C-alpha cells in the first residue's frame, strides 16, 4: 500500500513577497 | 462591514493617507 | 499650503500602526539597515508625554514604536512573525494600554 | 411649534370620496360601453380591434407639382396597349 | 506607490548628529541670546507650539474637581409632545392632501435635528466617571467589610479555642 | 379598481387619524386643543 503519507509542512508564517505598486489612481 | 463608512475606522485608513497632505508633500518635497 | 513638520510627524507616528506599513517598511533593506531610520524611531520616543500624547488619534501605535525599539536589541528576523504576534498579542496590549491611560 | 392658524389647507377637488363620474354629468358615455346592464346581463359581445366597425361596408376583409392629367394619360395609354 | 516614502529629514540625521546635538544647541542658544532651515541639524530641537493653539489635518480643526437643566428638561418635555402633535398632524396631511406631505415632513425632521442639538450641550463624560466611581467603590467596600468579617469570625473561633482549653485545663 | 383602492384607503387613513385624535385627546389633554386644530388645518 503506502508506507507512510507526508507530514503536513504548511509555513502560513511566510510573509510571502507580492510587489504592490499600481495601487494610486 | 460592506458599507465603508468614512473617517471611523478601528485603523488609520489607507485611503485617508493617500488623501492625506502628506502625499502631495512627499511629492513636493522639493518644493520642502 | 505647505504642511508643518508637525503635522507630517504625527501623520507618520499614526500610520506606524498599520501592520501593512510595518511590514512593507521592513521589507526593503537599507531602510532597516541605515541607521538614520532607527535614530528618527527613537527621536519619537518623546511624543509619550503630554500634551503631546492629546494629539494622537490612535494610542496602539505608542506601543508599536516601542514595541520597534524592542526591536533594534531582538536583531529582519521576525519580520515574518510580526501579523501573528500582534494578532495574538492585541488583547494583552490593549489591555495594558487601557490601564496606562483609562486608570 | 409648527401649529399656524393662519395656515389653512382647503378640501382638494375633484372630492375622490364623491361620485367622480356624475361631478360633470358623464354617465352617458360610461352606462353606453358599461361592462354590464342594470340587470347584470351582458349586453354586446366584447372583442379588441377596430374590424367590426367596417363589416357594415361592402368587402371581404379577412385579414387585417403633380400633374394628374398626366398620369391618367400615361395610365390610360398603359391599358389601351 | 502605495506607501508614501518616509520623511526627507529622517536621513539626515547620523548618530554623530545625535551624540553632536548637544553641543550644537547649546551653540544655537548661545547664539539666539517659522524657523528657517540654516543647519542639517534644526529638526533635533523640539518644534514649537503654534500660538493660535490649532491644528487643522484633512479639512478639519482641532484645539477641574474631577481629575437650569430643569429648563432644558422641560424645554425637551415639550420639544417631544410638539413632536408627537407634529406627526399626527402630517399623517393627518398624508390622509387628506399627500401630494404637499414634504412641506411638513423636513419641519418635523427640525425638530429632531433640535433634539439633537438638544443632546450636545447635555453632553456624559462626568456621568461615566461618576458611575465608574461609585462601581469601583462599592467593590473596594465589599472587599474590606468581607476582610474585617473574616478576621473578626477568626478572633472569634481563637477566642472561643482559649476558652476550651481553659476549661480543659 | 384604481378607484375602489382610493376609497378605501381613504376610509382607512379617515379612521386611522381619527382614532388616533380620540387617543392622543385621552391621554394627553392638555394637546387635545391643537388636535382638533389639526382637524381644522386637515379637513
Amino acid at each position: 500500500p503506502s508506507y507512510s503519507p507526508t507530514s503536513p509542512s504548511y509555513s502560513p508564517t511566510s510573509p510571502s513577497y507580492s510587489p504592490t505598486s499600481p495601487s494610486y489612481s | 462591514k460592506g458599507a465603508v463608512g468614512p473617517n471611523n475606522f478601528i485603523w488609520p485608513a489607507e485611503d485617508a493617507l493617500r488623501r492625506g497632505m502628506l502625499a502631495m508633500a512627499s511629492l513636493h518635497s522639493k518644493e520642502l | 499650503p505647505l504642511p508643518t513638520r508637525f503635522e507630517v510627524e504625527l501623520e507618520f507616528i499614526q500610520s506606524l500602526a498599520n501592520i501593512q506599513y510595518v511590514t512593507y517598511l521592513l521589507t526593503q533593506q537599507q531602510i532597516w539597515k541605515s541607521p538614520n531610520f532607527k535614530n528618527y524611531l527613537k527621536y519619537l520616543e518623546y511624543w509619550c508625554n503630554p500634551p503631546y500624547s492629546q494629539c494622537i488619534v490612535y494610542p496602539n501605535c505608542l506601543f508599536i514604536l516601542k514595541l520597534l525599539n524592542g526591536f533594534m536589541e531582538s536583531a529582519l528576523e521576525g519580520l515574518d512573525e510580526l501579523p501573528k504576534i500582534i494578532q495574538l498579542q492585541g488583547p494583552q496590549w490593549m489591555n495594558e494600554m487601557v490601564e496606562r491611560w483609562a486608570n | 411649534y409648527y401649529v399656524d392658524p393662519e395656515t389653512t389647507y382647503t378640501y382638494q377637488q375633484p372630492n375622490p370620496l364623491q361620485d367622480l363620474i356624475s361631478v360633470y354629468g358623464l354617465d352617458d358615455i360610461s352606462r353606453q360601453v358599461a361592462r354590464t346592464n342594470l340587470d347584470g346581463t351582458k349586453a354586446v359581445k366584447l372583442r379588441k380591434s377596430y374590424k367590426n366597425q367596417i363589416a357594415d361596408l361592402s368587402g371581404k376583409f379577412s385579414t387585417i407639382n403633380f400633374d394628374w392629367d398626366l398620369c391618367s394619360s400615361v395610365l390610360s395609354q398603359f391599358e389601351r396597349s | 506607490s502605495l506607501y508614501p516614502p518616509p520623511p526627507p529629514y529622517v536621513k539626515f540625521f547620523t548618530q554623530s548628529n545625535l551624540e553632536k546635538l548637544p553641543k550644537y544647541k547649546e551653540k544655537k542658544a548661545a547664539s539666539a541670546k517659522e524657523e528657517e532651515i540654516t543647519c542639517a541639524l534644526d529638526y533635533l530641537i523640539p518644534p514649537p507650539m503654534p500660538k493660535n493653539q490649532q491644528y487643522r489635518a484633512f479639512g478639519s480643526i482641532w484645539q477641574e474637581n474631577e481629575s437650569n437643566y430643569q429648563y432644558k428638561i422641560q424645554e425637551l418635555r415639550k420639544l417631544l409632545k410638539s413632536l408627537l402633535l407634529n406627526y399626527l398632524e402630517l399623517i393627518g396631511v398624508l390622509s387628506i392632501n399627500p401630494d404637499m406631505y414634504e412641506r411638513k415632513v423636513e419641519n418635523i425632521r427640525t425638530i429632531l435635528v433640535n433634539i439633537h442639538h438638544l443632546l450636545n450641550e447635555y453632553r456624559q463624560s462626568r456621568e461615566s466617571l461618576i458611575m465608574l466611581l461609585e462601581e469601583q467603590l462599592e467593590y473596594k467596600r465589599g472587599e474590606i467589610r468581607e476582610i474585617e468579617q473574616v478576621c473578626k469570625q477568626v478572633h472569634d473561633k481563637l477566642t472561643s479555642i482559649q476558652d476550651t482549653l481553659r476549661t480543659g485545663s | 379598481r384604481s378607484n375602489q383602492y382610493q376609497r378605501g384607503k381613504m376610509h382607512g387613513l379617515k379612521q386611522l387619524r381619527d382614532s388616533l385624535a380620540d387617543k392622543i385627546v385621552d391621554e394627553f389633554p392638555e394637546l387635545k386643543e391643537p388636535v382638533e386644530d389639526i382637524i381644522k388645518r386637515t379637513s
